């Protein structure tokens, strides 16, 4: 009818996602957020179809195919592909009512999962509470928290309305060097300054965004007071259910694993079963240890020479540690777990694993968190939405495969948990595909390598930091910030260009290190030569250290080797971020220090 | 107004300061202000600020975005009658010195150099994380509890860590500024301010007895405010505050004389709601 541009924004995102103890909560949060966008986009598709939703492109969106068209689709449904922002065109007369419908649908949807969640929690002993006092679980205090947690912000603008090109953009504060010219070329294409807004669509989107941000900070601070009482063990913010009726000890004795959950985190624990009973699907790897154990198929090699025995000696300790001839807790593959979480029947399990470690190698204890983000008419905008929709649904999914857990892929952004020996390769390919998708378009990323016991909220925060304050802070961006957070607390960071990965993989330096404590002292001496500017100069120092630690089998072979390692180092130096040569040498060697760490890459 | 400077050595920081003083009066008999079994004390903690070797520092205002080697100050734009903030990049956090904050409040700051933005050094401990802070400043309005004379008899107080105490009886320059009159004023929240945007604004109106045609809140994500409830033996109910660094842009109907500072929201007595006056063009 009367053309109107409408933007949708859902928050909070990262704070919600970060509030997770298990990888399953992380996935659930991400997935649920995507479901919220879906519940919001359906309100517009019901009234105008997928042709009026410019971004994201619903066309091939699994959620759209399975929940809207009802088709039967596979595990690809488990990946969150809908971002938290969207653009559509609606009847200007419909706008205001649509803003009310969308808020109500999301609000009703959550209250529903909550009610389903509470029944599930009781019927499955997540919370051991009287049949009677189960009703207090749906009192107002808890409904408030569920109802007010997310903030769906919708703002729109009339496309038909006419305004003075320059006067509108200047007043919105968009008069850049670019915008100034762009507009001109638009006044050239038409003998006029007073046009219909849809004539400056691009700049319209940005104004709409600003309008959107104004809307969110007015809506997100309206939260209601909360009853005094013990807080949720997962997020620490909201009241834990029953947290106002019991003392701290009595409260925790009422929950599975003694961890009191608030309404949101309860929905969080319940979301996986919901999605499973509604699609018959569930994530292949439930914990970070499952992903960690993919390193060099360690897990698969263990289940083919010690699987049966381990499960057997497990029951001997307790029938609980098993379920379907499998281990209940994936972390039971580690010695330490048994010496912590019939004393004598355990000494066996430990020693069994200890020996096994000597035959196939110690079990991987580190995993990787990969986060990626794009660096930096309407119908053409739609074409873009589709290239991105297709890149995130098919290409990203394509390169990850089953070597890790792809949690989110909403276009030019990615979140994934991967074993350490697949992180660099996966990240690189994703970036490569992204480039091909546009025959340019740069992508930045953060990879954090962390121990399986590290609190998930903190790891997620460091991964974001690596992305936003390291990688994206590099001039020209298009950088990968690699961070290694060791259990001892030591944290090594390195900023590199995407090509360093390729150059390093096919290098002699790489082979030479994977077969040397020679490489360790080479890395130490060089780093020690770059704490400050080396008097003899970067180049000469590198040759000196190369001659010092590199050797072949005979005078001629070692001559060739030193010459190649040095050359590869200079090449690699081409792809390390830094304000000068000493910073680059440091960065490259910190990177090397990271990939040659024996504990992380056993 | 008295200014107390705490030098630490091995609930939010504001309440910690507030409570540290309440406990001191308690054991020192002067319970006439401790406010036994009450949320707020008798005296009012106007606010708290932190410091390093460089002196007092403040959270970088949320409308100052990093853009290459500079932190550009972004002022309000306008669209169809609404005050808006033009899109110009993500907000990167950090702190700023009082000197810099003053230029910003006067509207004289266009951009701040990269090496001028401070990043507070963290410190892990066993797990817990703390900020390598050197000084904590506290401004208190004592209706007659004789807090100044009591503190001046102590060099050390408990914040369970300990801190050296210094009590200067003189309001800081930041609170004595002369901003002038204008219709385009701003309010920088130096401490978490508890309340609904709309409520804060009303209060702001009925306080400067003026009318507000439009306002824009540049903030980030709510600060969750906890606290212990002694008589209840439980944790206080969570409240969500507008985080320090947030800027309330205001456009008055008729010119107003911008106060150098003003308190808003709940828990004023505990240090919350300290807003500093500013101006924009
Ligand atoms: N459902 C989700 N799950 C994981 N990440 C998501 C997500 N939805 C959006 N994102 C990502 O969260 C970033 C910070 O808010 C967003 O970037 P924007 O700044 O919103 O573009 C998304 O990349
Ligand atoms: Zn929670």
């Amino acid at each position: 009818k009367d053309p109107t541009l409408l933007r949708i924004k859902i928050v909070p995102v990262q704070p919600f996602i970060a509030n997770s103890r298990k990888q399953l909560d992380l996935w659930a949060s991400s997935h649920l957020l995507s479901m919220l966008m879906y519940k919001a986009l359906e309100v517009i598709v019901d009234k105008f179809g997928p042709e009026h939703v410019i971004y994201p492109s619903l066309r091939d969106q699994p959620f759209f195919l399975k929940f809207y068209l009802g088709e039967n689709i596979g595990d690809e449904i488990l990946v969150a592909n809908l971002p938290n922002k969207a653009l559509a065109i609606v009847s200007g007369k419909e706008a205001e009512k649509i803003e009310e419908e969308i808020k109500k649908r999301i609000r009703d949807f959550l209250l529903q999962l909550y009610r389903e969640a509470v029944d599930w929690a009781v019927e499955n002993g997540v919370v051991k509470v009287d049949r009677s006092e189960k009703d207090s679980m749906l009192k107002e205090a808890y409904l408030k928290i569920v109802r007010e947690y997310f903030t769906v912000s919708i703002t729109w603008v009339s496309l038909s309305e006419k305004e003075d090109i320059y006067q509108v953009t200047e007043n919105a504060g968009l008069s850049d060097e670019d915008v100034k010219k762009w507009l001109k070329f638009a006044e050239k294409k038409e003998n006029s300054r007073v046009l219909e807004r849809i004539a400056i669509y691009p700049l319209l989107v940005k104004i709409l965004d600003s309008l959107g941000e104004r809307k969110v900070t007015e809506e997100r601070f309206e939260k209601s007071e909360q009853l005094k009482g013990w807080k949720c063990h997962v997020c620490g913010e909201n009241l834990a259910i029953f947290g106002d009726m019991y003392d701290h000890d009595n409260l925790k004795s009422l929950w599975l694993d003694e961890e009191p959950l608030c309404p949101m985190c309860l929905i969080k624990r319940y979301y996986p079963v919901w999605i499973r009973s509604k699609t018959g699907q569930k994530i292949r790897f439930e914990s970070v240890v499952d992903v960690a154990l993919l390193y060099k198929n360690w897990r698969k090699i263990f289940d083919e020479k010690y699987g049966k025995d381990l499960v057997s000696k497990a029951r001997e300790v307790s029938e609980d540690f098993v379920k379907d001839n499998m281990l209940v807790d994936s972390d039971l593959y580690y010695s330490s777990t048994w010496e912590s979480g019939d004393e004598e029947k355990v000494k066996e399990v430990v020693d069994f694993l200890n020996a096994a470690y000597k035959e196939i190698g110690n079990p991987p204890k580190y995993y990787a968190i990969l986060v990626m983000d794009g660096d930096d008419t309407p119908q053409v905008h739609v074409a873009i939405s589709q290239a991105l929709a297709n890149f995130s649904i098919r290409e990203v999914r394509s390169v990850v495969k089953d070597e890790g857990l792809l949690i989110y892929a909403g276009g030019d952004d990615v979140l994934a948990i991967l074993p350490v020996d697949k992180a660099l390769e996966v990240a690189y390919k994703i970036r490569k595909e992204f480039g091909k998708s546009f025959e340019g378009w740069k992508l930045s990323a953060g990879i954090l390598i962390v121990h399986y016991k590290h609190p998930l909220y903190d790891a997620l925060e460091k991964a974001r930091d690596l992305l936003n304050n390291k990688a994206k802070n590099v001039p020209g961006k298009d950088t990968l910030a690699i961070g290694l957070l060791k259990r001892s607390g030591s944290y090594y960071i390195s900023l590199v260009g995407w090509e360093l990965i390729r150059v390093f993989y096919n290098s002699e330096l790489r082979k030479k290190l994977l077969e040397e404590g020679v490489g360790k002292r080479f890395i130490y001496h060089v780093l020690r030569e770059v704490d400050t500017w080396p008097k003899v100069g970067i180049d000469e120092m590198l040759k000196f250290e190369v001659i010092r630690h590199i050797r072949g089998r005979n005078k001629e072979e070692t001559k060739e080797l030193r010459e190649k390692i040095y050359g590869e180092i200079k090449d690699l130096l081409e792809h390390v971020r830094g304000n000068n040569e000493v910073e680059k040498v440091r960065g490259l060697f910190t990177f090397l220090k990271i990939i040659t760490d024996a504990e992380v890459f056993p | 107004m008295i200014e107390v400077t705490f030098t630490p050595y091995d609930i939010p920081l504001p309440q910690t300061v507030a409570g540290a003083i309440r406990t001191l009066l308690f054991y020192k008999g002067l319970k006439n202000c401790v406010g036994v079994g009450e949320e707020e004390p008798e005296f009012t903690l106007v606010g708290i600020a932190i410091g390093t070797e460089k002196g007092r520092i403040y959270p970088l205002p949320f409308n100052i975005i990093k853009s290459e080697k500079f932190y550009k100050v972004v002022n309000p734009g306008r669209f169809l009658g609404k005050l808006i903030l033009p899109p110009k990049g993500k907000y990167k956090s950090g702190y700023v010195t009082e000197s810099i904050l003053e230029k910003y409040l006067k509207g004289e700051l266009k951009e701040v150099e990269e090496n001028k933005v401070i990043r507070i050094e963290k410190e892990k401990r066993i797990t817990v994380e703390f900020l390598r802070i050197e000084k904590i400043y506290a401004w208190i309005e004592d209706p007659g509890c004789g807090i100044k004379d009591i503190l001046s008899s102590y060099e050390f107080l408990t914040l369970s860590r300990v801190a050296f105490v210094e009590v200067d009886d003189k309001t800081p320059d930041i609170f004595n500024r002369e901003l002038g009159s204008t219709k385009k004023a701003l309010f920088y929240f130096s401490t978490p301010t508890i309340g609904k945007v709309g409520e804060i604004v009303q209060e702001l109106e009925k306080r400067l007895n003026a009318k507000i045609d439009d306002y824009l809140l540049v903030s980030s994500r709510p600060t969750a405010i906890s606290g212990w409830d002694m008589h209840e033996k439980k944790p206080k109910g969570t409240k969500f505050a507008i985080p320090p660094g947030s800027v309330l842009f205001v456009e008055f109907k008729e010119e107003v004389e911008v106060p150098p500072y003003i308190k808003l929201g709940k828990l004023k007595k505990l240090g919350y709601g300290l807003a500093l006056g500013g101006i924009w063009e």
